[PDB]
C-alpha cells in the first residue's frame, strides 16, 4: 500500500510538472504525453489516468469547469 | 416605421419557406438583426450567475438575406445536463411555449440557438459546428448566437456574434475577415481547426423601441450621474489593443498586396485585401466616434459646472 | 451639538434678555461649534438690542454674522474685547470667507488679511480650523498656496439675498442657454441624418432607374 | 374610486428591468398585431421574503373578453406556472402586470380574479403614452376599505424601489452603448445629446425649488432655515469651481490629445472613401 501511494502521487507531482511547462488539450492531447513521460515507469491505464483527471475540477490548477468539462482554469 | 419589423406576416413567411433561396447560395444569409428583447435575454441568461455556460432557442424570421431575432428563452437542465446535450426535458417545454405564444400573439417559429462562452471568445466548438450542421439540415435555416458574459466586463461591451456554417466537403470561395480574437490555450487549437468551417453573419439593431426604453431608464436612474470622471477610456488597454490590432490587420493587407501584384490575374485576392482595408477603417472610426462621445460629455458639464458665472 | 446649544440660547432670548442677553452671546462666540451666526441676528430682542443702549455686543454679533477679522481689528475700540475663543472663531469665519470666495489661497493673503506675522502660526491655526471640520482642503508650501476643497458658508439675512438671487438668475439662464444649445445640436444632427438620407434613395432611385432602362 | 385614500405601503417592492422589458414586449407586439395600443395583461414572479417583495421575472398571460370582462385563463396560468417549475423553482408568483394610465373599472375585476389565484397579489400598471421625465410604472397593493357600508376592493400605490444587481448594471450599460450606435449610424450624438440634457434638466429643476424658495423666504416662510440658507449661499459661493494654469493646462492637454485623434479618425475614413475611389476609377476606365 505504501508503494501504491508512492506510484500515485508520482504520477501527478509528473503530470503537474509537465503539463505547467507545455500546453493543453481539448478531448485527448495531454494523456499522450503523460503516458509517454510515465512509459518507462509501468503501464498507461487510460481509464484510471482518464478517471482521476476529471476529479480535480471540483478544485481549480487548471481544472475543467463542472458546467462543461473543456474550460480549464489557466 | 419603427415598428414595421415587429408586424409577421405568415403568408409571406410560408412562401419565403417553400422558395428556400439559401439552397441557391451557401453565402445566402450575410445580416443578423436581434431585438433589443432579445439581446438583454440572452445577456441576461448567459451571465445568468457570473460565468455559467447555458444555452436556449431564437425565435424569429427570415427577410432577404436577414435572419431576424425576435425573442428567446431556454430550456430545463436538471443536474446541470446529466443526459446527452443541454436539453433533458427539452422537446415538452419548447412545444408548450410556442403554442402559448400562437395563443397569447408570438407567432414566430425557431430561428436558432444561442449558447455562452465564458470568457474565452464568440466562435463555433467543434460540438458547435456539427449542432449547427444539424441545424441546417431539419428546421432548414437556422443561425448560432455566440454570447461572452465575462467579457461583457472585460471588453466592456463585446458584440454577440451570429454563425453560419458550410455543408460537408464545401470550401469558402474567399471569404477572409483576417478578425483577430483572444482565445485560452485550450481552446485555441480547436478553434483553429473548425476557424474556416463556418462564416459571421454581420449583426445590427434596428433602433426601435424596446431599446431606447433600456437607454432612458438607465441614464434616468443609474447612468444619470454623467461625472464618473468622463473618460474611462482612459486606461489604455481597450483602445490601445484595438489600436495594436487594427496595425497588425493593415500591416497583413500590405504584405498581401506586396505579394499579390507579382500575380497577374487573382481576382479572389483583391476582394479580400479590400474588404481587410474596409473592416479596419470602421473599427477605427467606430472608436473615433466613441472618444468623440466622450470628450463631448466631459466639454459640456466641464464647462458648465466651473465657470457658469 | 452646536445647532442645539444654538436653539436652546434662542428660546431663553425669548425671554430675558438685556444684560443675560449679552452674556449669551458672549457664550455664543465663546463656545466652539456656531459657525452660523443667523439664527440668532433674526430673533426679536436683538432688535430690542438694536434700539436698545447697549450697542457694542450688538456691533460684534453683527460684525461676526457679516464682517471679517480685518473690520474688527479696526473697530477694536467700538468692540468689547474678544477672547481666544472669540478671536479663533473670527479668523475661522475669516478663513471661510476667503475660500468661498476662491478655493487656493496664497499664503501672502492669509497673512495680509488676518494679522498673521509667523507663518507657524498661520499653519496652526489652518490645522486647527481643518480638524475642527470647519474647512477641507490641502496646503502647499511650495507654492505657499491653501488648497481649499470645501469650506461653510456665512450668515445671509439682508444685503447677500440679493446677490443669491442673481447668482441663482445666472445659473437658471445659464442653464437655459445649455438646454437650448443641446436642442439645436440635437437637431442639426437630425439633419444631418436626414441629409445622409436624402443622399440615400437618391442612389437607389439612381440605381432603379438604371435597371429599368436596361 | 378605486384608490385608497391614507393608506401607506405595507410591503417593499423590488423590480427588474427584465419585467419592464418584457411588459413594453407585450404591449409592443399587441399594439403591432392590432391596431390601436390594445391594453396587455401578464404575471409577475419572483422572490418573496418576508415583507420584502422581488420581482425578478415576468411572463404572459392569455385572456378573452366575454360579457364585457376579461377572463383571464387561469389554466393557462397555472400550465405556464408548472412548466417554470421546470426551469426555475426558487422563484414564486407575485402578482400581474397591465398596460394604461389611471385604473379602470376592469383591472378590479382582473385583481379580484389574481386574488382568489393566490393569497396577496401585487398589481402593477405601466404607461407607454407618457409625456413625462419620471418612470410610468406603479405599483399597487389590494386593500378592503368598508365604502358605504360596503367592503370594496381599493388600490393602495407602493413606495416600491428598482433593484438590480452587477450583472444586470453590466448588460444594460451594454445594450445602451449599443443603442448609442445607430442602425448604419442613425442616431448616436441624438441620444448622448438627449442623455446630457435630462441631467442638466435634473439640476436645473433642482436650482428653481432653491430659487423658488428662497424668494418665498424674502417674502414670507421661515426667516431664515439657518443651515440650508447658509449651505445654499456657499454652494452659491463654490459653483465658480476656481481653475488655476494647471488645470487648464491638463484640461487643454486631454482636448489636444483626443482631438488628434478625432483627426486620425478622420483621416482613416477618408482613405478608405479614396480607396473605394480608386478601386472604382480602376475598372471605370484604366486596365490591367
Ligand atoms: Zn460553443
Amino acid at each position: 500500500q505504501k508503494v501504491d501511494d508512492d506510484r500515485k502521487h508520482e504520477i501527478e507531482a509528473a503530470i503537474v510538472r509537465i503539463m505547467k511547462s507545455r500546453k493543453k488539450m481539448q478531448h485527448n492531447v495531454l494523456v499522450a504525453e503523460v503516458t509517454q513521460q510515465l512509459k518507462a515507469r509501468f503501464l498507461p491505464s487510460p481509464v484510471v489516468i482518464k478517471k482521476r483527471i476529471e476529479g480535480l475540477i471540483e478544485r481549480e490548477y487548471l481544472a475543467r469547469t463542472p458546467e462543461d468539462r473543456k474550460v480549464y482554469t489557466y | 416605421s419603427i415598428d414595421e419589423i415587429y408586424k409577421y406576416d405568415k403568408k409571406q413567411q410560408q412562401e419565403i419557406l417553400a422558395a428556400k433561396p439559401w439552397t441557391k447560395d451557401h453565402h445566402y444569409f450575410k445580416y443578423c438583426k436581434i431585438s433589443a428583447l432579445a439581446l438583454l435575454k440572452m445577456v441576461m441568461h448567459a451571465r445568468s450567475g457570473g460565468n455559467l455556460e447555458v444555452m436556449g432557442l431564437m425565435l424569429g424570421k427570415v427577410d432577404g438575406e436577414t435572419m431576424i431575432i425576435m425573442d428567446s428563452f431556454a430550456l430545463p437542465v436538471e443536474g446541470t445536463e446529466t443526459r446527452v446535450n443541454a436539453q433533458a426535458a427539452a422537446y415538452e417545454y419548447m412545444a408548450a411555449y410556442i403554442e402559448n405564444a400562437k395563443q397569447v400573439g408570438r407567432l414566430e417559429n425557431a430561428i436558432g440557438w444561442y449558447h455562452s462562452h465564458p470568457g474565452y471568445g464568440c466562435w463555433l466548438s467543434g460540438i458547435d459546428v456539427s449542432t449547427q450542421m444539424l441545424n441546417q439540415q431539419f428546421q432548414e435555416p437556422f443561425v448560432a448566437v455566440v454570447i461572452d458574459p465575462t467579457r461583457t466586463i472585460s471588453a466592456g461591451k463585446v458584440n454577440l456574434g451570429a454563425f453560419r456554417t458550410y455543408p460537408k466537403g464545401y470550401k469558402p470561395p474567399d471569404e477572409g475577415p483576417s478578425e483577430y480574437q483572444t482565445i485560452p490555450l485550450n481552446k485555441i487549437e480547436d478553434f483553429g481547426v473548425h476557424c474556416k468551417q463556418y462564416y459571421a453573419l454581420e449583426v445590427s439593431y434596428f433602433k426601435s423601441s424596446l431599446d431606447r426604453k433600456l437607454l432612458e431608464l438607465l441614464w434616468n436612474k443609474y447612468w444619470v450621474n454623467t461625472l464618473s470622471s468622463s473618460s474611462l477610456l482612459t486606461n489604455a488597454d481597450y483602445t490601445t489593443g484595438q489600436v495594436f490590432d487594427l496595425s497588425e490587420k493593415l500591416e497583413q493587407s500590405e504584405a498581401q498586396l506586396g505579394r499579390g501584384s507579382f500575380m497577374l490575374g487573382l481576382e479572389t485576392h483583391d476582394r479580400k485585401s479590400e474588404d481587410k482595408l474596409a473592416k479596419a477603417t470602421r473599427d477605427s472610426c467606430k472608436t473615433t466616434i466613441e472618444a468623440i462621445h466622450g470628450l463631448m460629455s466631459q466639454v459640456i458639464k466641464d464647462k458648465l459646472f466651473n465657470q457658469i458665472n | 451639538p452646536s445647532s442645539n446649544l444654538l436653539e436652546q440660547f434662542i428660546l431663553l432670548a425669548k425671554g430675558t434678555s438685556g444684560s443675560a442677553l449679552t452674556a449669551l452671546i458672549s457664550q455664543v462666540l465663546e463656545a466652539p461649534g456656531v459657525y452660523v451666526f443667523g439664527e440668532l441676528l433674526e430673533l426679536a430682542n436683538v432688535q430690542e438690542l438694536a434700539e436698545g443702549a447697549n450697542a457694542a455686543y450688538l456691533q460684534l454679533l453683527n460684525l461676526f454674522a457679516y464682517g471679517t477679522y480685518p473690520d474688527y481689528i479696526a473697530n477694536k475700540e467700538s468692540l468689547p474685547e474678544l477672547s481666544t475663543a472669540q478671536q479663533n472663531k473670527l479668523k475661522h469665519l475669516t478663513i471661510v470667507s476667503l475660500a468661498s470666495r476662491m478655493k487656493c489661497i496664497p499664503y501672502s493673503v492669509l497673512l495680509k488679511d488676518l494679522e498673521m506675522r509667523n507663518l507657524r502660526e498661520l499653519e496652526d491655526l489652518i490645522i486647527e480650523a481643518v480638524y475642527t471640520d470647519i474647512i477641507q482642503g490641502k496646503l502647499d508650501q511650495r507654492n505657499q498656496l491653501l488648497e481649499v476643497d470645501f469650506c461653510i458658508g456665512r450668515d445671509i439675512r439682508k444685503k447677500d439675498i440679493n446677490n443669491i438671487v442673481k447668482t441663482l438668475h445666472e445659473w437658471c439662464d445659464g442653464c437655459e442657454a445649455v438646454l437650448l444649445g443641446i436642442e439645436q445640436q440635437v437637431l442639426r444632427a437630425n439633419q444631418y441624418k436626414e441629409n445622409h438620407n436624402r443622399t440615400q434613395q437618391q442612389v437607389e432611385a439612381e440605381v432603379t432607374n438604371i435597371k429599368k432602362t436596361l | 374610486s378605486v384608490m385608497a385614500c391614507g393608506v401607506t405601503g405595507s410591503v417593499s417592492v423590488a423590480l427588474h428591468p427584465l419585467v419592464i422589458l418584457n411588459i413594453s414586449d407585450h404591449w409592443i407586439r399587441m399594439r403591432s398585431q392590432e391596431g390601436r395600443p390594445v391594453q396587455v395583461i401578464g404575471a409577475l414572479i419572483g422572490k418573496q421574503e418576508g415583507r420584502n417583495i422581488e420581482v425578478m421575472n415576468s411572463f404572459e398571460l392569455l385572456s378573452h373578453t366575454v360579457e364585457e370582462k376579461i377572463i383571464i385563463d387561469k389554466e393557462y396560468y397555472y400550465t405556464k406556472e408548472e412548466q417554470f417549475k421546470q426551469v426555475f423553482k426558487e422563484l414564486e408568483f407575485l402578482g400581474w402586470y397591465t398596460t394604461g394610465g389611471p385604473p379602470d373599472p376592469s383591472d378590479i375585476h382582473v385583481h379580484k380574479q389574481v386574488c382568489e389565484i393566490i393569497e396577496s397579489p401585487l398589481f402593477l400598471k405601466l404607461n407607454p403614452m407618457t409625456k413625462h421625465t419620471d418612470l410610468p410604472v406603479s405599483v399597487f397593493e389590494s386593500v378592503i376599505d368598508i365604502i358605504n357600508g360596503e367592503a370594496t376592493m381599493l388600490f393602495a400605490e407602493l413606495t416600491y424601489t428598482l433593484a438590480t444587481e452587477e450583472a444586470e448594471r453590466i448588460g444594460v450599460d451594454h445594450v445602451a452603448r449599443m443603442t448609442a450606435t445607430g442602425s448604419g449610424e442613425n442616431s448616436t450624438v441624438a441620444e448622448h445629446l438627449i442623455a446630457q440634457h435630462s441631467a442638466i434638466k435634473m439640476l436645473h429643476s433642482r436650482v428653481k425649488l432653491i430659487l423658488e424658495y428662497v424668494k418665498a423666504s424674502e417674502a414670507g416662510e421661515v426667516p431664515f432655515n439657518h443651515e440650508i440658507l447658509r449651505e445654499a449661499y456657499a454652494l452659491c459661493h463654490c459653483l465658480p469651481v476656481l481653475s488655476t494654469d494647471k488645470f487648464k493646462t491638463d484640461f487643454y492637454d486631454q482636448c489636444n490629445d483626443v482631438g488628434l485623434m478625432a483627426y486620425l479618425g478622420t483621416i482613416t475614413k477618408t482613405c478608405n472613401t479614396m480607396n473605394q475611389f480608386v478601386n472604382k476609377f480602376n475598372v471605370l476606365y484604366d486596365r490591367q
